[PDB]
């Protein structure tokens, strides 16, 4: 079926739109009056890279601010994670150090990370320089990308980038 | 039904929210370390 299997998990607060860039990439589907995640899920979609044959492992939970008993688990044998933040909602992108901080102390020292600014079809009310953002995810080594799971601007980019970091 | 018990109720609400989130986190545990399978969607 595939040739390598890769997990990649969201992390990010509640409302950024994690859920949506999950079902954006391997169902092409968006949906407005998504609710907030219950449990932990995974999606799969299989992508072709360098004549590869790709199998992506979405995982998804609650961006819940709190320690949680399925951390470790979640970030086992994951190598490559999405942090996500709403570019029209500041607090969210205040709260990237400390989704990143949980990151370091329970992912493998070898994942890569790509920062993403999600919401970005909500320009007009933006909140975060993206500027800055990719100040802050240089100076941490991790990827940067705005998206909008909304109009699917770059999500598919991302996916693809961080995927092709990987491999 | 009086004020105080609308608000007392709501508060009764969110401190259960609170335990069956930790518990459904206690129980994900061990399915994510046996049969993850079964946390799959499509
Ligand atoms: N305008 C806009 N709204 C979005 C975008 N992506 C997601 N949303 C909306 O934002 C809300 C939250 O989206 P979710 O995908 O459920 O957010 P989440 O990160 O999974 O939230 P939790 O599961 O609670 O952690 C929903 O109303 C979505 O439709 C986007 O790119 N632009
Ligand atoms: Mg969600």
């Amino acid at each position: 079926e595939y040739d390598y299997l890769f997990k990649v998990v969201l992390i990010g607060d509640s409302g950024v739109g994690k859920s949506n860039l999950l079902s954006r990439f391997t169902r092409n589907e968006f949906n407005l009056e998504s609710k907030s995640t219950i449990g932990v899920e995974f999606a799969t979609r299989s992508i072709q890279v360098d004549g590869k044959t790709i199998k992506a492992q979405i995982w998804d939970t609650a961006g819940l601010e709190r320690y949680r008993a399925i951390t470790s688990a979640y970030y086992r044998g994951a190598v490559g994670a999405l942090l996500v933040y709403d570019i029209a909602k500041h607090l969210t992108y205040e709260n990237v150090e400390r989704w990143l901080k949980e990151l370091r102390d329970h992912a493998d020292s070898n994942i890569v990370i790509m920062l993403v600014g999600n919401k970005s079809d909500l320009r007009h009310l933006r909140a975060v320089p993206t500027d800055e953002a990719r100040a802050f995810a240089e100076k941490n080594g991790l990827s940067f990308i705005e998206t909008s799971a909304l109009d699917s601007t770059n999500v598919e980019a991302a996916f693809q980038t961080i995927l092709t970091e990987i491999y | 039904v009086s004020r105080d018990e609308l608000m007392e109720a709501i508060q009764k609400q969110e401190e259960i929210n609170f335990r069956l989130q930790d518990y459904i986190d206690r129980i994900i545990v061990a399915i994510m370390e046996t049969n993850p399978s079964i946390l799959e969607v499509k």
